[PDB]
């Protein structure tokens, strides 16, 4: 993604170790999970609300005449 | 002797003249109404399809 071969190479790889692993890719790490569950969740309070896997089709009106 | 002959004359004509415009107005007021009470009807109702199409789909 970037440089420098010898530190890269300490974190280059280490850019894909993560990725290089996917059950916890060499780390999901704990926190991460634990915060993510918080800012997913609350992200979830911040959003609007009716379920983002379910489609919200139509409803229907009748409006005011004398 | 006159004056009585042109009073008769100027009511006559008078309720004549008035009430053919009176009937005439009933008539295309009427027909007036009848263009806009469908209009406001019908206005809100494409309107509210229009603007729930949005809605929904947001």
């Amino acid at each position: 993604l970037d440089p420098v071969q010898k530190l890269f190479v300490d974190k280059i790889r280490e850019y894909r170790t993560k990725r290089q692993t996917s059950g916890g890719p060499v780390d999901a790490g704990p926190e991460y999970q634990q915060d993510l569950d918080r800012e997913l969740f609350k992200l979830k309070q911040m959003y609007g609300k009716a379920d983002m896997n379910t489609f919200p089709n139509f409803t229907f009106e009748d409006p005011k005449f004398e | 002797q006159l004056e009585e002959v042109k009073q008769a004359s100027i009511k006559q004509i008078q309720d004549a003249i008035d009430m053919e415009k009176s009937q005439q107005a009933l008539v295309q007021k009427r027909h007036y109404l009848f263009d806009v009470q469908r209009n406001n009807i019908a206005m809100a109702l494409e309107v509210t399809y229009r603007e729930r199409l949005h809605r929904v789909y947001r």
